[PDB]
């Protein structure tokens, strides 16, 4: 689970990528 | 300053009766206050912008 | 159709598959990126990423904004820690005039003073967005730890340089680093010599490697943010494989063997070793799974944990336990088939998308030049054996280990102690 | 949390044409506007 | 000037123009009602009652 | 150097095919490997009463925790084992199961669906389990204001009606829920007729038919004691709820008019409008130069942290607005320039906004039917709601039959002079009074 | 010739007696305030304090001496691009706005 | 863009004065009255200004 | 405790269009007009009022 912290966005959306990071289950939990 | 001048003219005109010589004066006088006021001042600006290379 | 692949005399690659579908995706994948910033020009990357929409020479920002907007097109500029992507999708009918706009962001920006004055504050707001999910804070903390040179370097400008950034830095880093031998243009449902005309047409330009990032140099590091928050996120990674390696693949499949992310929702993780070897454990509230990080010089693997405060120890060190097991030789050929299933169906799932499959052929065709198939993907995944897995993870636990912790971290372990 | 808390039944107040809760209000809201409008309308008027 | 003296402005016109044409019928009537304006009123039916 | 129509013209075409109890086998075939296969029923809050209420989300969480065939691990190790995603999506309206996996393995997320929908288990314990787990879940989704907010207008809007209630339910139906109730409801609103299996990508749709024939003819679509459920048309109350928490950082505020169903034709025109109308946040980079007005307002003087126009639609209704969060001392002024739009589309609505409008939603219709999931969902949804996947031709033909006049014929028809239903959360004390606000629904120049 | 009766103009028109030049006499409507906020940071603060030297003058109805009168070739029109960057953008925008 | 009611400087105090004003939701008939006094002195200053032209 | 001429409302409004209001340094006689027109308007209402107590 990279998690990309996207942003939301129309005619310029800037994205960042991370590598796996987990936060999987807690909202389960 | 011509229309500064003009309307002292149009102030003397309209203190003295309606005759020759101050029909004509006043005439002009209306005409002239009205173009300076419309035509020629925004014209006289122009050609001042043109001038000063704008 | 076929994925046609072209290395330019300039050294620009470019790739073209037409899919015959009703949208088509253009994207310019640069080797660009934090890594590529020094210490002068810290957070340049982040504000480049931000100014897509600022005037260039081609267009003003009214026209493109407004442009784009009213072909119902969309421009996403996607950045990692070695790369930088633009991408343009829209109808097909359209695709020259965001092409065309395209080009002229990445080829000829103007960077006007006031404008990236005005972006500036956009470098904040971003910033604190970013950071709201803790995930992000503390993966920037553990790159910042485990490496003490060009792979440290934030994907977020630090706070100190938010309104220090100059238009003549960012005139600097795309001049030295946006160029033709480190740029790819991929395109999804265009013809090839389409593409090819473009490119020719703006990227002349810039040609050559440009300035050359220094070899990232593995620190061993822990930073620890204590930001109160009620659970701890808690990464602890030792260096592993450049991307494209066998054992890249293999740390591959060893994150799938301890267990990478759930399947089921709202399940147990049950394949996932880490998972049910921590629940034993704990509880509480709970969560880990395997990170792994390739970039072309080096990479990181471990763990990532979240968890209750008060057993943030007690998780921590059951997730490393099962590594260490796994290194010892307790490992099924089952675990390993199963693994390998996992992996080989994500990426089949990843490049199912066509957002996947452009960002995909962008990052092989930066990488590696050429363009592999899925299948000789996959038949790599297959070769990985067990013994590579147990070796992995035998590196991984002998390796010098770098952490970074947020939270309570009351009773969250240093690195010495694990 | 947020679910535990349903609109008060306001039926007393409700115009009849509103009563029913299986029937489509727009049916009926060009009437009940219509109503309030000529009150209106007929306010302007003498005035 | 020259701004508004394009087609947009034109549909916008256009959508506008109806309603004051409506305003413009309110203008006359309130004008002839309030003033009693004979002129108009002797015409109209049953107002033509009075005067 | 094939054009949009073409393009639309050669898009892979939906097979539909009805099983003798009355499930409907439908399967878009791409050259993917990788297939995603979901059953989708017409199961929803709406469909529950009072006492029953938050049944089906309830169903939803403990359906991939076991079956009668394999146990609760069982099915976990097998979706994880074949490297299947399993997921599930619960509505007001609708509910699903859908499985992510490769083509090949096929067969095997069919029997694992089946298993699913037809023999679950319900047992006590995890129905305990269950029950706590979906507590502590209300608990936290109270701290997500957009849903509490969303839930709020449901609540206000449709009030007196099934819709008004919130999928998960009152915590008191939760805790009070028993392992009767939730067999119950599986046995009333799961049936055959009312349930489509639905298949995207690497998928042969002879060999779907067949093992729907397979494993999910047992399943029946007659009623216990002909106990069948009739559905109701619910009423739009335009109403204000406002729950004013001075605390919370930035208030939300949802206001909508009733809508349209999902089988009405005026669907495109409203979403053209509301394409017009636009969706802005606070890391666009657009900012002031965006074509949408309230956009461009709001990003020149900060009105709004984010801002987005919602066309929800139900079976006879529907929810048309936009949500904004914005900060204590500006609401104000973005709901005056909210209704403002709204009244200059109503009203002097041009064609150059309508074209950006439909070229907009073109875009926005083509680029979410991509990959199997978002494809399976659409064949499945459609089939529930329209009883047809309406192609994309179809759709593009409709748009293009979409004229500055139908906008604004529309839109008169929807938002004009027409009482909203309103929900705040948080420091909404600016928020004007009902009257203001139903006061900018009309304009006195019109 | 032009240049002769511009030379002219330029000195009657007082403001290289006060110390100004041409820019800083500008009427500031919404595209020259644009303009200025664009300008750089030593444009701005120069004519920030001519303007401000010219205001003390005429207050004082006095005039700066004969040597430190402004010349009409070094007047510098530091204003001019970024007015017409201005101007041109704005009528960008008009003129999409006009369809 | 501005709401010409909350912007322009007459505008601006006269929705301050009697358009946005925040009131008690609770007052009685007996807080109209000050409206009725100001309505008599404007009614007073009419019907003066009319009588004085013949007075 | 705060300066009665800025916290007083009146005062405030008094101190703000003529006591602290920002003003020009340059401007010169021919802007005292302004002001010689308030003057002569308030001696005009002055003298017609006592004139008014006699016409
Ligand atoms: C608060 C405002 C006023 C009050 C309470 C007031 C009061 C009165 C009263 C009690 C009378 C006696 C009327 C009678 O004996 O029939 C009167 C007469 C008169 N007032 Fe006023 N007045 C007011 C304002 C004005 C103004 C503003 C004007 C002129 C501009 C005015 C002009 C007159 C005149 C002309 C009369 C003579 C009417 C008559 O002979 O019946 N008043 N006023
Ligand atoms: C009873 C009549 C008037 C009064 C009491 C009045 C009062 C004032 C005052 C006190 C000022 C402050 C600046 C100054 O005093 O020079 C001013 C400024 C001004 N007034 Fe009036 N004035 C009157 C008539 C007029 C007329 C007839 C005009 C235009 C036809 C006018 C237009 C202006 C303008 C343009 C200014 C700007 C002065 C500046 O730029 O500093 N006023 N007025
Ligand atoms: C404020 C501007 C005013 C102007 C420009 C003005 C102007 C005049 C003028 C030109 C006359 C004629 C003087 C004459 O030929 O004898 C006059 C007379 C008069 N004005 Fe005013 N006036 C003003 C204000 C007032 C006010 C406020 C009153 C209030 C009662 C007033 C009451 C009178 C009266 C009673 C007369 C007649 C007595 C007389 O002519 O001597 N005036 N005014």
């Amino acid at each position: 689970g990279p998690f990309c912290a996207g942003v939301v966005g129309h005619a310029a959306l800037p994205a960042t990528s991370e590598s796996p990071v987990l936060d999987a289950k807690r909202s389960f939990l | 300053w011509m229309l500064v001048a003009d309307l002292i003219t149009l102030t003397w005109i309209g203190g003295q009766p309606v005759e020759h010589p101050f029909i004509i004066i006043g005439q002009l006088a209306s005409i002239l206050y009205f173009l300076i006021i419309l035509v020629l001042m925004p014209i006289t600006s122009i050609i001042e912008n043109n001038l000063l290379k704008w | 159709q076929d994925l046609e692949f072209t290395r330019l005399p300039n050294g620009l690659v470019i790739a073209s598959l037409e899919n015959y579908a009703p949208a088509s995706r253009i994207g310019l994948f640069i080797k660009a990126g934090s890594r590529y910033e020094d210490s002068n020009n810290l957070g340049t990357s982040h504000l480049l990423r931000l100014a897509s929409s600022l005037t260039t020479k081609g267009a003003s920002s009214f026209k493109i904004t407004r442009g784009i907007e009213a072909v119902g097109g969309k421009l996403s500029v996607t950045s990692t820690r070695e790369s930088m992507a633009y991408t343009v999708e829209c109808l097909r009918d359209d695709i020259e005039i965001l092409m065309e706009f395209l080009l002229n962001v990445t080829a000829a920006p103007e960077f006007r003073r006031w404008e990236v004055a005005a972006l500036q504050s956009q470098l904040r707001i971003d910033k604190a967005v970013a950071f709201q999910n803790p995930q992000a804070q503390v993966l920037e903390n553990l790159h910042a730890a485990a490496y003490r040179n060009a792979l440290a370097n934030s994907l977020y400008c630090p706070d100190y340089r938010i309104g220090k950034v100059t238009p003549d830095q960012l005139h600097y880093y795309v001049q030295n680093h946006f160029t033709s031998a480190r740029m790819a243009l991929i395109g999804l449902g265009v013809s090839h010599p389409v593409l090819k005309q473009v490119a020719e047409r703006f990227l002349n330009m810039r040609g050559g490697l440009g300035l050359s990032g220094a070899k990232a140099k593995y620190r061993g590091g822990e930073i620890r943010d204590q930001n109160g928050d009620s659970l701890v996120h808690a990464a602890l990674v030792a260096e592993s494989a450049a991307t494209g390696s066998a054992e890249a693949n293999a740390f591959s499949v060893l994150q799938h063997v301890l267990g990478a992310g759930p399947h089921v929702k709202r399940g147990s993780n049950a394949t996932s070793s880490l998972y049910q070897a921590v629940a034993k454990g704990v509880h509480q509230p709970f969560d880990v799974s395997a990170f792994n990080a390739s970039y072309s010089d080096s990479g990181l693997f471990g763990i990532y944990t979240i968890s209750q405060a008060a057993s943030a120890g007690d998780v921590i060190k059951s997730a490393y336990d099962q590594v260490k097991t796994i290194a010892q030789g307790n490992l099924s050929n089952t675990d390993v088939q199963a693994a390998k299933n996992k992996l080989k169906a994500g990426y089949l799932m990843s490049v199912e998308s066509s957002e996947g499959f452009l960002d995909e052929v962008g990052s092989q065709a930066l990488v590696a030049g050429s363009y592999v198939q899925p299948s000789t993907v996959l038949q790599q995944i297959d070769s990985v054996a067990d013994a590579d897995v147990i070796n992995a993870a035998k590196k991984f636990v002998s390796g010098r280990k770098s952490m970074a912790a947020s939270g309570n971290l009351g009773h969250t372990p240093f690195v010495d102690e694990l | 949390s947020h679910t535990d808390i349903r609109v008060p039944d306001f039926s007393d107040y409700r115009r009849a044409e509103v009563l029913d809760s299986t029937k489509s209000s727009k049916e009926s809201s060009d009437a009940r506007k219509g109503f309030s409008y000529l009150i209106t309308a007929t306010t302007t008027v003498g005035v | 000037l020259s701004r508004f003296l394009g087609p947009r402005y034109r549909e916008l016109a256009r959508n506008w123009i109806p309603t004051a044409s409506m305003w413009g019928a309110v203008g006359a009537v309130g004008l002839v009602w309030a003033t009693d304006w004979r002129l108009i009123l002797d015409w109209v039916p049953y107002i033509n009652g009075k005067f | 150097t094939a054009t949009y129509a073409q393009a639309l013209q050669s898009v892979p075409e939906t097979q539909v095919s009805q099983l003798d109890n009355g499930l409907r086998v439908a399967s878009e075939q791409s050259s993917q490997p990788t297939c995603t296969v979901g059953v989708w029923i017409d199961a929803g809050s709406r469909y529950e009463n009072e006492k029953n209420n938050g049944a089906g989300y309830f169903v939803e969480h403990l359906a991939f925790k076991g079956t009668k065939n394999r146990p609760g691990s069982a099915l976990e190790k097998e979706v994880e084992s074949m490297g299947a995603h399993l997921n599930a999506y619960s509505t007001r309206e609708h509910t699903a199961y859908y499985i992510k996996a490769l083509s090949k393995d096929l067969p095997k997320a069919v029997e694992l669906l089946a298993d699913i929908v037809q023999n679950c288990s319900l047992e006590d314990s995890q129905i305990e389990k269950e029950r706590d787990v979906i507590l502590q879940e209300l608990q936290e989704n109270d701290s997500s204001m957009r849903d509490v907010v969303f839930d709020y207008l449901h609540a206000t809007a449709f009030q007196g009606t099934p819709l008004a209630q919130s999928v998960e339910g009152p915590s008191e139906n939760v805790r009070k829920l028993s392992r009767a109730d939730l067999t119950e409801y599986v046995s009333q609103h799961y049936k055959a007729p009312r349930m489509v299996l639905a298949a995207a990508g690497g998928v042969e749709h002879r060999q779907l038919l067949d093992l729907a024939q397979k494993h999910f003819s047992s399943l029946s679509g007659t009623y216990v004691e002909d106990a069948v459920p009739a559905f109701t048309p619910c009423r739009f109350t335009g109403s204000e709820i406002r729950h004013r928490d001075d605390a919370l950082p930035l208030a939300h505020v949802a206001i909508a008019v009733e809508g349209p169903g999902w089988a009405n034709p005026d669907n495109v025109p409203l979403q053209v409008a509301n394409a017009i109308i636009g969706h802005y946040d606070s890391t666009y980079g657009g900012g002031t130069h965006m074509s949408s007005t309230l956009a461009s307002v709001a990003a020149t003087r900060k009105l709004c942290q984010s801002f987005q126009t919602f066309n929800i639609c139900y079976a006879e209704t529907g929810l048309l607005g936009a949500h904004f969060v914005c900060d204590n001392m500006s609401i104000d002024d973005m709901m005056f320039f909210l209704q403002g739009q709204w009244m200059r589309l109503c009203t002097s609505a041009t064609e150059s906004e309508v074209v950006r409008g439909k070229n907009i939603l073109r875009n926005a219709l083509v680029s979410h039917l991509d990959g199997t999931t978002p494809v399976c969902e659409d064949i499945g949804r459609s089939l529930l709601t329209y009883g047809r996947r309406i192609p994309l031709a179809e759709w593009e033909s409709r748009i293009a039959e979409v004229d500055a006049s139908v906008v604004r014929e529309v839109c008169s028809k929807y938002f004009y002079d027409q009482c909203p239903a309103v929900a705040g959360l948080g420091p909404i004390e600016q928020l004007p009074d009902y009257n203001r606000i139903r006061s900018g629904m009309f304009w006195l120049r019109f | 010739w032009l240049e002769g009766i511009r030379k002219w103009y330029y000195n009657a028109a007082g403001f290289n007696k006060l110390g100004l030049m041409r820019d800083d006499t500008i009427y500031e409507d919404d595209d020259v305030k644009e303009a200025i906020r664009r300008l750089p940071e030593n444009l701005y603060n120069d004519r920030v304090f001519r303007i401000k030297r010219a205001l003390d003058l005429t207050m004082r109805q006095q005039i700066l001496p004969k040597e430190q009168w402004t010349k009409y070739e070094e007047d510098k029109f530091y204003l001019e691009p970024y007015l017409k960057e201005v101007i041109r953008e704005r009528k960008e925008r008009e003129e999409w706005a006009k369809k | 863009m501005t709401n010409i009611r909350k912007s322009h400087p007459l505008m601006k105090i006269i929705n301050n004065a009697f358009i946005d004003l925040p009131a008690p939701s609770n007052i009685s008939s007996w807080w109209n009255f000050g409206s009725l006094l100001g309505i008599c002195l404007i009614l007073q200053i009419l019907t003066g200004l009319f009588l004085a032209m013949h007075y």
